């Protein structure tokens, strides 16, 4: 814990499948929540998962 | 736990066979207790069975077109293939795998799910979109961008200035129309010199069009 | 051929409990188990509500499946919504020639913001529309909360069925959804027919707009 906040500790969220047990997931690209995928920045139904 | 992964071409055309299968890992395709379905959803519809397969042979189909479906299954790759037949420009959809439970005096649930594939039945390989102005009659006006083979769609208002871009649907021809619009508070705003460009993904090509 | 029908929209404020029916209605519903499928726009549906009575591991016990045989149909209540309850639920079940009868799909959703009356944007043909022979008619309905997204269209006299191109409810900029009623017609038949009508019926309030020449 540090009073400044923390930014060197993140967690994937929302992948697209389930993993299976022992896997590690390296690529952060975004992930596309929505039927309309963003190809440069996050959006809207396309934020990043990290 | 048990998950399935579909697995197959995820673009066809017309007057083909749509083949695909379904690649389980976490249990063994030849277990018994358990049938491999195929479960179809249309793009804002609800969800259509298409058959399951018990590992003995015996293959249940849905009554619909049980006449253009085939269903096998592999012991040795825990795969469970399906394969349709004549393929029309309606059966585009979302086929998910579902492995049903047949362990207690009844058929039950659809246990595990997989991920889901989302594949398009199109004969065209290639086309150009065409725009379209919209006058309008507080008013609202756009543009009509209709007849564009690729998926991804290129929108942009007044070259970035804003929006609800009605993303389109495989219409009956096997094709889409993007129907983008912006509001206006009255009629005197819509003199004004608005652009609305859309940009061919998969050719670079743009297309310019003058609205107002 | 066995059959499931159930609503098509369902809408109620959050804490509250809401109730999704499915009947069946050429055959029974006691002879085959009845299944919930909460389906998540955007992913795989997932059990909530298994054999009629039972609910997986993992679910909220917010959950329970009944059993009416004397209107031959299946509930689903749901009492104490959440945000994430907002996925729709469908009701599957089993013919006695063991195939599988879904159902038509629920959407359930919160009513977080205020509900509003659905707009009407009729639009007719344009002038490069005319000359490229083709109509492409549309009804750029907005304004709406509830999910409750319904066309039904009609011509000066008759029904019109062919060319409906109804899409997906989408969301605006500003948290609120809209849809297109898109709709190709033959200009001949446009230059025959009179006029038509783009009937939306969002929650009840049939809200209705013609167009015409």
């Amino acid at each position: 814990s540090k009073p400044s906040g923390n930014y060197n500790y993140l967690y994937r969220l929302l992948r697209k499948s389930k993993l299976k047990p022992f896997e590690r997931d390296i690529s952060t690209e975004i992930y596309q929540a929505g039927n309309k995928p963003c190809n440069g920045v996050a959006g809207p139904n396309c934020y990043s998962p990290l | 736990q048990v998950q399935l992964q579909e697995s197959g071409p995820g673009l066809v055309r017309p007057s083909q066979t749509l083949s695909l299968t379904c690649t389980v890992s976490g249990g063994s395709v030849r277990n018994e207790y358990y049938y491999w379905s195929w479960i179809r959803q249309p793009p804002g519809q609800g969800l259509e069975w298409i058959g399951y397969m018990h590992n003995s042979g015996n293959t249940y189909y849905n009554p619909s077109l049980k006449s253009r479906v085939a269903i096998s299954v592999d012991m040795s790759k825990n795969q469970f293939s399906l394969k349709l037949s004549s393929v029309t420009v309606a059966d585009t959809a979302v086929y998910y795998c579902a492995r049903v439970d047949v362990g207690g005096t009844l058929v039950s649930t659809f246990d595990h799910w997989g991920q889901g594939i989302l594949v398009t039945v199109s004969s065209a390989s290639t086309k150009g979109p065409s725009v379209f102005p919209l006058a309008p009659s507080t008013a609202a006006l756009g543009c009509l961008v209709k007849d564009y083979f690729p998926e991804p769609v290129t929108v942009s208002w007044n070259s970035g200035a804003l929006v609800h871009t009605f993303p389109a649907v495989l219409q009956s021809s096997g094709l889409y129309s993007l129907s983008s619009v912006v509001t206006v508070p009255s009629s005197s705003l819509g003199t004004q010199t608005y652009i609305c460009n859309v940009n061919h993904k998969p050719s670079n090509t743009k297309v310019d069009k003058r609205v107002e | 051929e066995f059959m499931l029908t159930q609503p098509h929209s369902v809408s109620e404020s959050p804490e509250m409990t809401v109730t999704i029916s499915c009947t069946g209605s050429s055959g029974s519903i006691a002879d085959n188990y009845v299944q919930w499928y909460q389906q998540r726009p955007g992913s795989a549906p997932t059990t909530v509500i298994y054999e009629n009575y039972q609910r997986p591991s993992g679910v909220p016990n917010r959950f329970s499946g009944s059993i009416d045989s004397s209107s031959n149909s299946a509930s689903l209540t749901i009492s104490g919504l959440k945000t994430e309850d907002e996925a729709d639920y469908y009701c599957q079940s089993y013919d006695n020639s063991n195939v599988a009868v879904f159902g038509g799909g629920t959407q359930l959703t919160v009513l977080g913001q205020p509900k509003a009356a659905p707009s009407v944007t009729l639009f007719p043909p344009s002038s490069e529309e005319l000359q490229a022979n083709k109509a492409t008619l549309v009804c750029l309905i907005s304004d709406f909360y509830p999910g409750a997204v319904t066309v039904a269209w009609k011509a000066d006299s008759s029904p019109v069925k062919a060319g409906v191109e109804t899409t997906t409810p989408s969301k605006q900029s500003n948290n609120k959804y809209a849809a297109s009623s898109y709709l190709s017609l033959t200009p001949e038949q446009w230059k025959s027919h009179r006029s038509y009508s783009c009937q939306v019926t969002h929650e009840g309030s049939t809200v209705e707009k013609t167009v015409a020449p």
